[PDB]
């Protein structure tokens, strides 16, 4: 709809009377003026808003009776206007003509015809008038006509350039919001409820990701409400303009003042939340009201004395100091307060606190007679131009100070006062102490710097000056010793065959430095020096192992020598050699990139460009201290948020990009990268966020943990995405590396036993129902079936393998005592062996050993079990009706548990010893010692776990003695009723790793050679049921951990058997790099 | 003998030479013309007589004990050299005019360093001749790069611009060390400066114009051995003390004397590179220091400086 | 504070499964007021360290104590629907520290039964247990449990022998697993003949012989069917912290034979 509102800006210097002018025509006095409704903002006072947060007409007003001096005073205003809205209309009105002779009128008339109306650099003043007085005038009648017609003309001009007129149509929903924001009654008008207000007005502009940002954008430009977009009080805090302006302006007037006393007053004036108060102070900085000095003080630039304090400097002879001048036509408004804010952090030691003094127009730092610094404004007669003077003592520390000062000045101007980049830079020098200084432009000194000569007096050769004394910042004399270029080491040709690449900065060549391969950036005639120094500022102070460091810089040919990667870009590797890209290598690359991001984010630097092209590899050797680095720190791969082209980049944009990188690493084919070849789908795909399952879609081997990390990372909402610090913490995990698969079982399925086929599937029992039900899991497809095969509940399964006969059978022992034997090659071949006198408690198998609940052990001949109703070879009575057999272990002598005794068998099945273990109660606790044995692990000692024990007993089988206890509670006691500490199962690996499962979702990794805790693996599931060691169909060894996850959920987790080693190796890797980070940062 | 000898108010001396047999010839720096003054250390007498139109930049003693005569050679701003017999002040001789002003002298034969980097060599007995031509002239520097230090300590070390020369028995450049590479250490503004004083024992001690540090070079490998930080020593001392080095004197027992632009003189042990002691508030600005032997054969340091009303003061310091 | 009500705060405990805790019951219709005042005076002495002052919560007729996630001890009065006979209930986790806390508490309760009810010994002692976590508990009269203590076997379910319980869990204070490690009787070292030739003397609990415990002549006190088990540990309480050259040292107890081994010289 045809929006008919436009802002009116009234500006001028203090004393003009322009407020009354407005009243006759009809911080800041804001009010509507229906004529066309103008939103009039009367900047009667010094409301920095015109620079601190800069469809409007600029009415400039000045007092004619003051004259031409005032006209010149308006140049900074005109500059600022052009600098933010060069296309906007400007009407210049002089006033108080009734007390100003026409001499002044025509003097000022000629003044503006000579210096403003036809002068570039000013925003082409559209018209002008002279007014007798604010009482009314024919001139004002004409002015009213001028303003109306010209504002119409302006919008016509916008249509010619922008494409919008004074009835330009804007989405009506935005118009509605304006009205909704108008209707707001809040005591402390800081708004967050806006989300609700959207919901109050039905739900308009529902594209929160696009329309909402546009509405907000409009609302600031239209002068309705204020976002403050890195402040915390920014996005969710829309504040009424009247309060922003009023309160901050008043507090200024309510010069060093302690923060706390300001807080005291403020708390009485307006009871802001202390959180808001911290932001309040941050806003005072942002809006140039007050600058932070120490953490307890504010400078308050405005109102500082403007009578440069008497300063006596040490050093007097010309050669003792260095002087630099900046010639300007006028200082921009706010130039000084911004400059001061930057200069306050200067320090010659950053590579005692200084006696600081403030002039408003200058800063004096003292430090020491050895090194001090004075920056301030000075003006000479017959030179209308104003200008800066910088003075430092001529020595290395003085140089360092100078470098920091001029870098801040140039950066200030590039960001805030472009257009000037005027700024005639002069250096002062003399050929003899006691004489006057001579001026020279730095450009000419640069011409001489290229020669490398001494400055020579053209009339007298005897008089020369080393350039460094005049301009030690042209020659890079302020570099750290560590990066000064040694010209006897650097070896390069600048020949075509060494060209590695180029850019707007010049070119890059391959070279040698101190015997190493390096890259040399050359600033080959591209506004050099300034670009060079900008790069030097960024490169220094960033010293992380994952970044490309600077290996010395040198002004003689203007070079940056940097580390050259030996294996090249990740991109190439992804499309060059998947064999190098092992699972181990991939993980390490992810860590190194994550560190770089964490570091740069803590350094307040947004990378904005992660991709395989920017990742460099320095060795493909998986176990190296440093593998990947991020290039050039300081396309179709964009976050969907920033892809809109209407928001601001931040760490969350980088995180999103990182997630995509990880996705690209996961699928080593670079399949989405291949998608780039069809960019119309590729860029949109990323925008949609609808990425395909990396496993299913590309045929990529499973990698859980990472898979969910990517999903967690790539969220639509920036506020829901993980921080880069968190991303790293997640990557920092042995579990991440070694977890390979996780299969959930169907809801309410309880498996009490497992048999993996050593040849890729698992036979599962089922204790959920009370019926003999046998299930089956296909690891190749995660397929699952199940059928009832017996009456009573299946207790134990065993695999009979007869490779000689080319067949195999599953033996199912159950509660009834029967043995159901089923051919694995033929489901129809089912038969039952001689029924046992009691239930089957365990199976082992060659002989099929059947341990029953009455302590009886049946031994069946290897092949005999094929026949239905077959009897065992022999039967032993080991225990009794109350002492069931529960474990047959063997690692050709058998060992096992019967009640509280440990038995052992010969190859003739004879008892070789009955070890009563109950006697261990002299140690530990009798209710733990006196309990049925659950499992026996046979190594160089026996490891016994008993039912409901928290302690594992270690026995010396050679002497039958207790040789130690393992307290599981203790280990988890060190870890900060899920902590039952009950031992569930024991598994043993011959590399000394001992795997102990427990009641809660924890797995302890112990070191058999020292009996020490390697690591606690936890938050696995609700409870661990069984653990198996099994070789997969790809010959990999893994742990099969079956657990409960009560909603009776249960699941199978597959771990890479080398977990114990990965835990230790990863830890080492990280610590080494941690030390290197400190090494680098400390050198500086 | 720490004899505090004062000259008339506003007397300024730009050069000097002591007779090594008890008196000192001094150049009248306070005038606009080559005038040669003379100090009698036996009576503390002081006189003066004009010798040239341009000012005297350097004095040197020529002595022919086989001829039983001696002369003071006055190297002036004009480039001419006036030779004045000390046994007869009216017996004067003129040496061939140089292509630029004379910055330094060293006398067997007389070496003449000039502002345009030339080294004229005059055979000893040509001192008796007027309009005398030099034995040999070396092309060392140029109009932008003056020759100023003639330090024999039997070869000649030459301070010319930023380079160190070593001359043979037949005036061949044995060695040439450009000291600009020292910029990796210290500070470029100091490093890149004309060499004023060269002292040699086991190593070279280089005082450059307006430097607060002295470079130490290895004559055996032509490498920087280290730096002597004068302003640091003054920092240790609890614009009067700029620390700019004015002169280096050295006694065989490693007694390095460093006169600074202020009232402090540093005494440093070159066998360990340690500050031995400091002469405090000697004068307001020390100009030069000449090791000399008195009429009593006492080893003294002729510390000449100003107590600025510019007051020239010569202290016959007790070594 | 005796001014407090009998309130019983809803405190979530660790060890929520039946096998995770030990439950001891003392039945009697009423324990006259003043009983619990004397009880808490004795309960505020518990300390397993003696063989920490935790966030205890006195409940007037009992106390929470807290101790730790690992070991805790709740003691107090109880009553059930259709079971008007009141009773005391002790809950400690099934571990040695719990056993220690329990052992000290049950001795304090019986000390009170001797104090508050001198000669009454009602006061029925029951071991509350189950054969499976989540199941209903059953009670064993400790007199019968002691008959089974003599057997030394597990509680065996005669109808379903597959269900057995390690008796010391049922009653941690039955078998002295909560002694100072140095006085647990090593049954392989107690060379005790029990013949008349070894007689030293006698006492109300039985008789006193001697043995060659760990190769050293020691005195042996046999609690010969005159309130054995009980008197034995009560003597051990006296012996605990009893240290002087003029006194007879304890050279290991022995709950299995009910025979104390003492210094002999």
């Amino acid at each position: 709809v045809p929006y008919n509102r436009m802002k009116l800006m009234i500006v001028g210097n203090t004393g003009s009377g322009k407020t009354t002018l407005l009243q006759q025509l009809m911080g800041i006095d804001v009010k509507d003026w229906p004529i066309l409704v103008l939103n009039v903002w009367d900047f009667a006072g010094r409301e920095e808003f015109y620079s601190t947060h800069p469809r409007a007409l600029y009415l400039a007003v000045y007092d004619l009776s003051k004259g031409q001096a005032e006209v010149d005073a308006m140049k900074p205003w005109l500059f600022n206007i052009k600098a933010r809205a060069s296309s906007s209309p400007v009407i210049l009105v002089g006033t108080h003509l009734d007390v100003s002779d026409e001499k002044q009128r025509k003097a000022c008339m000629s003044k503006i015809t000579k210096e403003l109306l036809n002068k570039r650099g000013f925003p082409a003043i559209r018209d002008y008038h002279f007014v007798n007085a604010t009482e009314e005038s024919d001139a004002l009648a004409k002015l009213r006509k001028t303003i109306i017609n010209e504002s119409l003309n302006f919008k016509i001009r916008d249509q010619l350039v922008v494409g919008q007129l004074i009835p330009d149509c804007y989405v009506e929903l935005e118009k509605i919001i304006l009205s909704e924001r108008k209707n707001v009654p809040i005591e402390f008008p800081v708004i967050d409820r806006k989300r609700l207000l959207q919901l109050v007005r039905e739900n308009q502009l529902q594209l929160d990701e696009n329309e909402l940002p546009h509405a907000v954008h409009f609302l600031n430009e239209s002068g309705v409400l204020l976002h403050f977009q890195a402040l915390q009080l920014s996005d969710l805090y829309f504040v009424e303009p009247k309060w922003l302006c009023k309160i901050m302006a008043q507090i200024l007037t309510v010069g060093i003042i302690s923060r706390r006393d300001v807080e005291k007053f403020l708390s009485k004036k307006r009871k802001f939340p202390k959180n808001y108060m911290s932001q309040y102070f941050k806003l005072l900085e942002k809006f140039q009201i007050a600058l932070p000095i120490g953490e307890e003080y504010l400078l308050v630039p405005s109102s500082l004395s403007d009578h440069r304090p008497v300063i006596e400097l040490p050093h007097c002879e010309n050669s003792e100091i260095i002087i630099r001048l900046y010639e300007m036509p006028y200082f921009p408004m706010g130039f000084w307060s911004r400059l001061i804010n930057r200069l306050l952090e200067i320090s010659p030691y950053m590579l005692l606190r200084p006696n600081r003094m403030y002039w408003r127009q200058g800063i004096y730092l003292n430090w020491s007679p050895e090194a001090y610094c004075l920056v301030g404004s000075e003006v000479l007669d017959n030179h209308p131009e104003s200008f800066l003077k910088i003075t430092v003592p001529s020595c290395r520390k003085g140089c360092i100070l100078l470098g920091q000062v001029v870098d801040h000045i140039d950066s200030l101007m590039e960001e805030w006062f472009p257009g000037l980049l005027l700024l005639k830079k002069w250096a002062l020098y003399s050929f003899n102490d006691g004489e006057e200084h001579q001026k020279i432009l730095l450009d000419d000194l640069m011409k001489k710097a290229e020669e490398g000569d001494l400055l020579v007096n053209p009339d007298q050769p005897r008089l020369t000056i080393p350039i460094s004394q005049i301009a030690p910042d042209l020659i890079l004399a302020d570099l750290p010793r560590n990066i000064m270029l040694n010209n006897d080491e650097l070896e390069f040709e600048q020949a075509p065959e060494f060209l590695l690449g180029d850019g707007s900065f010049g070119s890059v060549y391959r070279a040698a430095y101190e015997g190493e391969e390096v890259a040399v950036k050359i600033f080959n005639k591209h506004t050099s020096l300034r670009l060079l120094r900008q790069e030097l500022v960024v490169l220094c102070h960033l010293h992380h192992p994952s970044l490309i460091s600077l290996l010395a810089a040198g002004i003689r040919p203007r070079m940056l020598v940097m580390e050259l990667a030996s294996k090249g870009s990740l991109d190439r590797l992804l499309q060059q050699d998947k064999a190098s890209l092992t699972r181990t290598l991939q993980h390490r690359i992810a860590l190194h990139v994550a560190d770089g991001l964490r570091y740069l984010h803590s350094a307040m630097i947004i990378y904005r460009d992660l991709k395989p092209h920017n990742v460099l590899l320095f060795t493909l050797y998986p176990n190296a201290a440093i593998i990947a680095k991020i290039a050039d720190y300081g396309p179709g791969f964009r976050a969907p948020e920033v892809a809109r082209g209407n928001v601001i980049y931040n760490q969350q944009a980088d995180v999103y990009s990182f997630g995509l990188l990880l996705y690209d690493i996961l699928t080593t084919g670079g399949r989405i990268v291949e998608g780039l070849k069809f960019p119309n789908e590729f860029d949109e795909l990323e925008i949609q966020g609808k990425l395909p399952d990396p496993v299913k879609e590309y045929g990529c081997a499973p990698w859980p943990m990472v898979e969910k990390l990517i999903k967690q990372c790539l969220k639509e909402n920036p506020q829901e995405r993980p921080t880069s610090a968190q991303v790293f913490d997640i990557l920092n995990s042995a579990e991440l590396v070694c977890l390979t698969r996780r299969i959930l079982l169907p809801k309410n399925v309880i498996v009490e036993c497992m048999v993996a086929t050593h040849h890729a599937s698992i036979w599962l029992g089922c204790g959920h129902t009370d019926r003999g039900q046998l299930s089956f899991l296909d690891l190749n497809t995660e397929g699952y079936t199940s059928e009832e095969v017996a009456d009573s509940r299946i207790l134990c399964l065993a695999l009979v393998h007869l490779p000689v006969e080319k067949e195999s059978w599953i033996v199912s022992g159950t509660q009834s005592g029967t043995l159901l034997v089923i051919n694995t090659e033929d489901g129809k071949k089912r038969h039952t062996l001689e029924k046992m006198t009691d239930s089957v408690t365990c199976l082992y198998c060659n002989f099929l050993l059947v341990g029953t609940a009455d302590g009886k052990l049946a031994i069946f001949e290897d092949k005999t079990v094929k026949l239905k109703g077959a009897a065992p070879l022999k039967i032993l009575n080991i225990g009794n009706v109350s002492t069931p057999l529960m474990c047959l272990s063997e690692s050709n002598v058998m060992w096992g548990g019967c009640g509280t005794k440990i038995f052992s068998f010969s190859n003739d099945f004879t008892i070789q010893k009955l070890i009563e273990t109950r006697t261990s109660q002299l140690f530990s606790y009798a209710a733990f010692s006196d309990s049925n044995i659950i499992t026996v692990v046979v190594d160089t000692a026996l490891y016994i776990a008993k039912q409901n024990s928290p302690v594992v007993e270690v026995w010396d089988k050679k002497t039958e003695k207790l040789c130690g206890l393992i307290d599981c509670v203790h280990f988890l006691r060190e870890v900060m009723m899920s902590y039952s500490g009950r031992v569930k199962t024991l598994c043993l690996q011959k590399n000394t790793a001992l795997w102990i499962g427990t009641g809660g979702g924890h797995i302890l990794l112990l070191d058999l050679s020292t009996r020490r805790l390697i690591r606690v693996i936890y938050n696995f599931c609700n409870s661990v049921r069984v653990m198996m060691t099994a070789q997969l169909g790809s010959l990999k060894n893994v742990m099969l951990v079956l657990g409960y996850n009560r909603e009776i959920q249960s699941c199978l987790t597959v771990w890479d058997i080398n977990l114990p080693h990965e835990v230790q190796n990863l830890e080492k890797h990280i610590e080494v790099r941690k030390e290197l980070a400190e090494k680098m940062r400390r050198t500086s | 003998l720490t004899r505090r000898i004062l000259l008339p108010k506003n007397v300024i001396v730009e050069c000097m030479v002591a007779t090594h047999h008890a008196s000192i010839w001094l150049g009248c720096g306070h005038t606009d013309r080559g005038q040669l003054s003379f100090l009698d250390l036996n009576t503390e007498g002081y006189t003066s007589e004009e010798v040239a139109d341009s000012r005297i930049l350097c004095l040197a003693l020529v002595h022919l004990p086989v001829e039983k005569e001696s002369w003071i050679v006055s190297g002036t701003q004009s480039g001419t050299l006036l030779v004045i017999n000390t046994e007869d002040g009216k017996k004067r001789h003129t040496l061939e005019k140089m292509t630029d002003s004379v910055t330094c002298l060293y006398c067997n034969f007389l070496l003449v360093g000039t502002a345009d980097g030339k080294l004229a060599i005059f055979e000893d007995k040509t001192v008796k001749l007027k309009g005398a031509a030099p034995l040999k002239i070396l092309n060392i520097g140029n109009v932008s790069t003056p020759l100023m230090c003639l330090s024999e300590s039997n070869v000649m070390w030459g301070g010319c611009g930023t380079k160190i020369f070593s001359f043979s028995n037949d005036f061949t450049i044995q060695k040439l060390i450009e000291t600009r590479t020292s910029q990796l250490f210290s500070y470029a503004a100091f490093s890149d400066s004309n060499i004023i004083t060269v002292v040699v024992d086991t190593a070279l001690y280089i005082a450059k114009q307006n430097s607060p540090v002295v470079e130490v070079w290895d004559k055996k490998t032509e490498k920087l051995c280290g730096l002597i930080d004068c302003v640091h020593f003054l920092r240790e001392v609890m614009m009067s003390y700029s620390g700019r080095v004015k002169t280096l004197c050295l006694q065989k027992n490693t007694a390095l004397w460093i006169g600074t632009g202020g009232g402090h003189i540093l005494l440093l042990d070159l066998s360990t590179r340690r500050l031995i002691r400091v002469i405090y508030n000697f004068c307001n600005s020390v100009r030069v220091m000449m090791t000399a032997q008195l009429g009593s054969l006492k080893n003294v340091m002729l510390v000449l400086g100003y107590n600025r009303e510019i007051q020239s003061c010569l202290t016959v310091w007790d070594i | 504070p005796s001014s407090l009500s009998d309130h019983r705060p809803v405190i979530e405990l660790p060890h929520c499964e039946n096998s995770e805790i030990i439950i001891r019951l003392y039945e009697m219709p009423y324990f006259p007021m003043g009983f619990w005042s004397r009880l808490i005076n004795r309960l505020l002495e518990i300390s397993p360290y003696m063989l920490l002052r935790p966030n205890r919560m006195y409940w007037r007729q009992g106390i929470y104590l807290n101790w730790s996630p690992e070991a805790y001890c709740l003691v107090g009065s109880e009553v059930l629907d259709n079971h008007p006979e009141s009773f005391l209930k002790i809950t400690v986790p099934s571990c040695r520290k719990g056993c220690i806390l329990l052992g000290q508490v049950v001795d304090h309760i019986d000390s009170l039964m001797e104090e508050w009810f001198p000669g009454l010994l009602l006061l029925k002692k029951w071991a509350l247990y189950s054969f499976n976590d989540g199941e209903e508990h059953q009670k064993i009269l400790l007199d019968d449990l002691m008959k089974k203590a003599e057997e030394g076997d597990l509680l065996v379910n005669p109808d379903q022998p597959r269900l057995t319980i390690p008796i010391s869990q049922i009653a941690p204070d039955l078998i002295l697993a909560d002694l100072p490690r140095n006085i647990m009787l090593n049954n392989d070292e107690l060379e005790f003949e029990q013949a008349p030739e070894f007689l030293l003397g006698d006492g109300s609990f039985g008789s006193v012989y001697r043995a060659a415990y760990e190769g050293e002549e020691v005195a042996v006190k046999i609690f010969n069917k005159h309130t054995s088990l009980r008197l034995l540990r009560q003597e051990l309480v006296v012996l605990c912290h009893l240290h002087h050259p003029s006194l007879i040292s304890l050279l290991a107890a022995g709950i299995r034979p009910r025979m104390l081994v003492m210094e002999l010289a």
